[PDB]
């Protein structure tokens, strides 16, 4: 791809310290802030049931493989303009391999 | 400086003092109140700890919703028609004595 895997543990804190305030990824997780994640890769964007999306992440129909993924952490509002995802971004590819990394895991 | 009073979600009401000018995420920071994950993004318009429901006759003469913190709002648990993200609201003459509520 232009993505390569990492270190899903690290990915795993990664996830803690920066994504868990908003997300779940377990099977049978509740939506919070933002909507649970499992089953993520492969759908598109806008397409988990009972949750609230903008309209912005729906008509932008993203289909959600590692790579899409990784340009999306790297400045979520930059790909998704009018997304009210409030996340800066993680401009560092190693963080976003780790994270994708347990991503790719955890949500399966 | 003026006095606020915060219903925490355990039911114990938060008696403190802040000056005017001073956000309400402020009032609860510098008073080391003991709300449960309050201010978590430290005022950035990127969490919704900072949600507080207020008085009808406060919440309708606060400054106009922006945008932003109405995007962090729509996510809180507990909205009323009353809420607002504290970290944007600022003490005024008016809030002497006046209690919020957190959900
Ligand atoms: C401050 C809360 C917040 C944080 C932190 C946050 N998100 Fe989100 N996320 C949201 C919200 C809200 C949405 C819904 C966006 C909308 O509908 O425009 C979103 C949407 C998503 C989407 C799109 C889901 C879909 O079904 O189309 C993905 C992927 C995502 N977030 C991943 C994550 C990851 C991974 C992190 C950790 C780096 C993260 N987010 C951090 C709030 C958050
Ligand atoms: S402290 Fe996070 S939006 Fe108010």
């Amino acid at each position: 791809t232009e993505f390569k895997a990492g270190s899903a543990k690290k990915g795993a804190t990664l996830f803690k310290t920066r994504c868990l305030q908003c997300h779940t990824v377990e099977k049978g997780g509740p939506h919070k802030c933002g909507p649970n994640l499992h089953g993520i890769f492969g759908r598109h964007s806008g397409q988990a049931e009972g949750y609230s999306y903008t309209d912005a992440n729906i008509k932008k129909n993203v289909l959600w493989d590692e790579n899409n993924m990784s340009e999306y952490l790297t400045n979520p509002k930059k790909y998704i303009p009018g997304t009210k995802m409030a996340f800066g971004g993680l401009k560092k590819e190693k963080d976003r391999n780790d994270l994708i990394t347990y991503l790719k895991k955890a949500t399966e | 400086k003026i006095t606020v009073h915060f219903i925490n979600r355990d039911g114990e009401t938060l008696t403190t003092k802040g000056k005017i000018g001073d956000s309400l995420l402020d009032v609860v920071v510098q008073n080391n109140l003991d709300i449960d994950g309050f201010g978590a993004c430290e005022g950035t318009l990127a969490c919704s700890t900072c949600h507080l429901i207020f008085e009808q006759h406060i919440f309708e003469k606060l400054e106009a919703i922006t945008d932003e913190e109405n995007d962090m709002l729509d996510c809180a648990y507990g909205l009323t028609d009353r809420s607002r993200l504290g970290c944007q609201i600022s003490l005024t003459k008016a809030m002497d004595n006046m209690t919020v509520r957190v959900p």
